[PDB]
């Protein structure tokens, strides 16, 4: 069951890719700690909600 | 198979149930169940509001008492539901509205009571009036709602001339309307023989010259409930049983939205 | 997947099938969903019975018992240097309850203790820290007289030894009934009064008891020796019935407890005032 | 393992 | 369940309103919500279901009125008609059960059982 | 097809049979039919008894009878049938002896007439007592045999201490053992409502934490019968009807043979 | 003898299925955890004691 | 790889064209670049919004409570033998603030428990080292009325028994909700006043709030008996949300907060003095 | 004083509507209170700075470029369906970013009208007529 | 492993 992900390196030592194990102890998926993997998103259902959305190039107005 | 049987039935619509353990089969009238108005015999063009569930449930409306001197009682449709929940309100705030119905009549006794009641579904029903003057019963008294009209054994007329009550003069063997009774059985019906059934279900279509009218204008179908043989019991010369009636609209539809219409029923 | 039933679809009904009406009279409790009486809609149902399974419903650690042990000078007088506890889940009541919606149960038995302690008195000097035998003394085996005398030494009997301000202690027992199952119920008698018998008392017995020692018992003593100044301990003591199996359902208890058996004393009204027209 |  | 006569007979109106409303007083009130009206007869019993109408996907096991369940009311639909020589009056007596969806969660200590010092 | 039905049993056993015209259809405990212990099951090892025919068949106690103020009868088996023909001898000549049960309960009265039964079987019914005194029933008053015994409205503790009547006193409504009655439905069970059905049948399989147990210290099953609704009838305050229980041990077998067991019941 | 099962995940992160690994230590099953993977079954022994189980869209008695 | 888009080499314009023109009467952004409005270079950008994820902002354990139970000499006048909080996120302001970026949210929260101790008074004598009860009562459960009452049998609620000393214990709840997800702002009441109400208190509720008991109590305790000297404690109860989901962005709180809901009450002046033409 | 005191009927003003104000007026008379809302513009009426109601699903009316706004609303709750009686799910504020002017008509007043059209509506739990008391 |  033992899960293995890259660590994203920051500082190198002096010395490629790195490595981190996890396992689940525990049934309840809520005695899990974080993946802190998170996926992200556009911002336009805030930036643009518009139902026409138009391009910058183009007048805002026509 | 099983252990089925044409006395025990349940009628389901929206969210209500009936139960039924001593029923005569059930009639729909004319052969047709309720039906939604087709493309090809649709007249006003809006797009129809059909509520379905919301208004195509059982209504129970007042009960009336069944006693020894019980001439008869006379209901008409959509009238006796004008004020019933959101069918009501469909009814009013629309200028158009179709519906069928489905008539569920309620009387049990004992197996040592008697009598028979005439339950009548009649298309059109005009009821004869009050006076010399004709076709002058006023809208107010010939739209009862919920409460019903009677029946008489004979022709009172309202004689007051000056300032005349127009209501109408429903006499019994005449069916109210110049006719006479017996031969009311050409109409959709069933009996409820005290010794026979608790009950009578008619299924009512739309029945009109249009595919759809004006329900505070118009009245469709008229439920009309004589003695055909008077209730006894025992030798207690005084006896009453309960007569209720459950009604439920069928397949809706409204036409021509608007703000809503207040009848002065004073 | 241990989702339940979906809501069904269902429409408006004029027939000779009548769902809504039964007789109770045959025992049978009526198969009825919601679509057998009103018109419902499809419902993609994903709730589930996953905290309510037999398991789940006894997986939590109840407490069932209170001993308390002294540590001080033995002198010569009734003292408590060592304390002695029938094994039961009945001097409590939560837990004696739960067990009680069944007839019969069969499971493996987790046990926590939970050790506290204080100083009795205003001041002597201190303590230093104590540390608990815990041991199980089966029916037949000799019991202590003594806090220090040989049966404390435990050569067959398990022991637990408790070391004061460690993690609470814990071990697990196996099923160890000596039928097929526990009886939460027994209705009858350990024996039969017979008529050739000398005195009627030969053949008396409690009702519904069965053995005399049930289970044996706990004795737990402080090791060390006294201090000066008196220590007084408790150990709590915490059961999970784990491994669960349950046969034969009951009503509930629904009045007050009067010992280890069915009987009942007094708050024989467990029920409101409330009229019979009212919300 | 699942290493992903 | 009708514990009366044999030669006892009756319609009843059996009733269930959602919560919001006025908590019906009149048959009429009643009427409007779910309801099942129930023939008494040689089947002797009659199942309301109170369908399961929620706003929140699980209620509170205490009084609640962000998490309440509505009102059940029961009317004569007509009246218990008997012959003479028989009872006039009567027992019901009435029954509950869950449905097969229903489930519960978050165990927690029944104040139905207690103890003294 | 033919023509059968759910209300019309014939049971028959050894040289008994029961006829039933109004039945509501019959229970099987738990949904397990009676049956001998299994090799893969057996604890005692010596060569069983099965009398068959001679024990397995239907005995019928001592009516009692059912009036306005009857608050309850209780039963407990194989107590109930002690003294039953060569069952008795049988469960008094072994150490051991497993068995399960035909239950027959019998109340006929007339179509006036009202009232329900509530007919229960038990496992393991344990009854509360007389006393400040816990556990203290006495064997001879936990057995009534054959007579059974009663409940009470209420609980009247047997106060003279010293010299103690060590009898039960189980209440109604506590089911006599301290939880509340309406829940004792959890239990296999049927009900006698009298305008429904003539009596109740419910078949009992040996239910124990063990295969074979001592049927002379240990009660398997308890019988309790209980009015959910009060007798009555027309107007006559003082009404009566019979109950009469009819009682079959099924696939019972004994371990233990040696000389007779003569409890003392004095 | 690593045991590896599927979690049933209430409240997703926002980074599919998880696991979890158990290994029982001792020879004596009475030493086990529990493992919550309870079974179900039918009301009917309880709800339907009838010989002859009918079916509720006919009459109860008959 | 999560890094930020890169920078795009451009260069001079003269066209029909216009990015630096737009109409935010729309509701919309103008989505522009640097290299819209000023040439600029090619950049291989390296930079991410890792830290700034939902999760990776509120992973982090908030004081949420502070709990005082105290251990003494159980007198007879209003005491702290035990105590109980109703749980919430409420009594504290810094992640309250938080969560209300957002009208949504749904997750597991992760309790973990400080517990500290201290000598009340000059001296008595000492105490030797206390076990804390820390229960949680679900709404509907019987509430404790004394430190060793019944109900702390906890049978089929969720005890913690801490020891002093041990490292600070933890603990995750799922997410426990009655809605598909948590409503930090309710627009709405528990109850309406109706036209054929008695008194017109029936209907009355507060604004914002949803249930009564919302989540249920953490009732606290000392299981220890009380030394001659009395211990005074404080449980410190850290908060943090884990897999976490947000819904429905709003404006942080400007000013001070004034109880449970959005109340206001004062120093409603959150921006400070600077001149229009003042860098 | 008072927190989460404002009545019922006081937060439903129906057709109506309520308004803005300046300043925080705290309702004085403890006695007999008013419990009614004391919206503040610059607060959003709840305690945060107008100016990020912007994260909001919004439109500007300015008066140079356009007549109108239209914003169309999805349902918004913790749960698929609720009592629309007893709970609102969505605020409209109409707050004046630039204040009226005209020509120099110190009092000048032009209509705004709202106009609301319910979608994609459904309705469960059907009975007698609810009739909240607005007295 | 006995991964079920
Ligand atoms: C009297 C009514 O209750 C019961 O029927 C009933 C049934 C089962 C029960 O399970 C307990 C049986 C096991 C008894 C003991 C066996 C061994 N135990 C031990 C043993 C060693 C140590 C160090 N600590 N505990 C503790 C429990 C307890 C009670
Ligand atoms: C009132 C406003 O705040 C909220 O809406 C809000 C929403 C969600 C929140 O999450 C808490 C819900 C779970 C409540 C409790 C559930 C169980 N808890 C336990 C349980 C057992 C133990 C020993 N220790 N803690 C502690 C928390 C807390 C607050
Ligand atoms: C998947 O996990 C298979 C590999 C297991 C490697 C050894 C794991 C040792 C840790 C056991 C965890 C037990 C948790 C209850
Ligand atoms: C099956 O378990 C084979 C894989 C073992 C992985 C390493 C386990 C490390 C833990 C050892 C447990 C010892 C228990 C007495």
């Amino acid at each position: 069951g033992a899960q293995v992900s890259s660590q994203k390196v920051g500082a190198h030592e002096n010395s490629s890719t790195i490595n981190y194990t996890t396992i689940n102890y525990y049934k309840d998926s809520a005695s899990n700690a974080a993946s802190k993997q998170d996926y992200s998103q556009d911002p336009s259902k805030f930036t643009e909600p518009l139902k026409d959305v138009l391009i910058k190039t183009a007048p805002a107005l026509n | 198979a099983c252990g089925y049987s044409d006395r025990v039935l349940q009628l389901t619509l929206g969210n209500s149930t009936i139960t039924t353990q001593e029923a005569a089969n059930s009639v729909v009238a004319y052969g047709r169940w309720p039906e939604f108005i087709r493309d090809d015999e649709a007249n006003p063009v809006d797009q129809p509001t059909e509520p379905d569930v919301a208004t195509c449930r059982f209504y129970t409306l007042d009960t009336v008492m069944w006693g020894k001197e019980s001439k008869g009682w006379w209901w008409k449709l959509p009238d006796a539901l004008r004020d019933m929940g959101l069918f009501g309100q469909n009814m009013y705030y629309h200028y158009l509205g179709r519906s069928g119905y489905t008539v569920h009549v309620q009387c049990n006794a004992s197996k040592f009571h008697q009598g028979a009641l005439g339950v009548f579904a009649i298309p059109e029903y005009c009821l004869a009036g009050d006076s010399d003057k004709q076709r002058y019963t006023s809208y107010a008294n010939a739209n009862p709602g919920e409460r019903g009209g009677k029946f008489y054994s004979q022709f009172n007329k309202d004689n007051a001339v000056t300032s005349p009550k127009r209501e109408f003069c429903p006499v019994d063997y005449l069916l109210g309307c110049g006719v006479l009774l017996g031969n009311a059985f050409v109409y959709p019906h069933q009996i409820i023989n005290l010794r026979t059934n608790n009950s009578a279900t008619i299924v009512l279509p739309y029945v009109n010259a249009l595919a759809i009218d004006s329900m505070v204008k118009h009245n469709n179908w008229g439920i009309a409930i004589l003695p055909l043989s008077p209730l006894d019991f025992a030798q207690d010369s005084s006896v009453e049983i309960p007569i209720t009636v459950t009604i439920a609209p069928m397949c809706s539809e409204f036409n021509g939205l608007r703000n809503v219409t207040a009848p002065k029923f004073q | 997947q241990d989702s339940l039933p979906d809501t069904k679809a269902s429409g408006p009904a004029h027939s000779k099938e009548v769902p809504a009406l039964t007789a109770v009279e045959t025992g049978a409790t009526n198969p009825l969903a919601p679509s057998d009486t009103v018109q419902t809609r499809h419902v993609v149902q994903r709730r589930s019975r996953s905290e309510s399974t037999i398991e789940s419903f006894f997986a939590r650690g109840a407490c069932v018992a209170i001993i308390e042990v002294d540590n001080e000078q033995p002198t010569t007088r009734a003292q408590k240097l060592f304390a002695m506890w029938r094994i039961t889940y009945k001097d409590t009541v939560q837990l004696r309850r739960k067990l009680e919606f069944f007839t019969y149960s069969r499971f493996d038995m987790e046990f926590t203790f939970v050790v506290t302690a204080n100083f009795t008195n205003a001041n002597n000097g201190h303590a230093l820290n104590q540390v608990y035998q815990i041991m199980y003394i089966p029916p037949g085996a000799p019991t202590p007289k003594s806090w220090d005398d040989y049966t404390w030494q435990t050569s067959s009997n398990p022991s637990i030894f408790y070391t004061y301000g460690a993690a609470p202690a814990r071990i697990s027992v196996p099923y160890v009934g000596l039928a097929n199952a526990y009886s939460h119920f027994y209705d009858g008698f350990a024996k039969v009064p017979l008529k050739t018998d000398a005195n009627d008392q030969i053949g008396d017995s409690l009702y519904s008891a069965m053995t005399v020692d049930d289970f044996g018992v706990l004795a737990v003593r402080v090791v060390n020796d006294h201090n000066p100044t008196k220590v007084t301990s408790k150990v709590r003591i915490y059961m999970k019935p784990k491994h669960v199996r349950v046969w034969c359902p009951r009503p509930p208890r629904a009045v007050p407890y009067y010992g280890p058996g069915v009987d009942y004393r007094n708050n024989l009204d467990p029920l409101s005032e409330k009229g019979l027209t009212t919300y | 393992i699942s290493e992903v | 369940l009708f514990c009366g006569s044999m030669m006892a007979t009756g319609k009843i109106l059996v009733a269930y309103a959602p919560p919001g409303a006025q908590p019906p007083t009149s048959r009429k009130e009643a009427m409007l919500g779910t309801h099942v009206i129930w023939d008494l007869g040689l089947q002797s019993s009659c199942t309301m279901v109170v369908p399961w109408i929620s706003n929140v996907t699980y209620r509170q096991t205490t009084q609640d009125s962000f998490t309440e369940g509505g009102y059940i009311s029961m009317f004569y639909q007509t009246r218990i008609v008997v012959p003479l020589s028989t009872p006039k009056s009567m027992s019901m007596l009435g029954f509950v059960s869950a449905c097969n969806d229903f489930s519960v969660r978050l165990l927690r200590d029944t104040t139905h059982i207690s103890q003294s010092a």
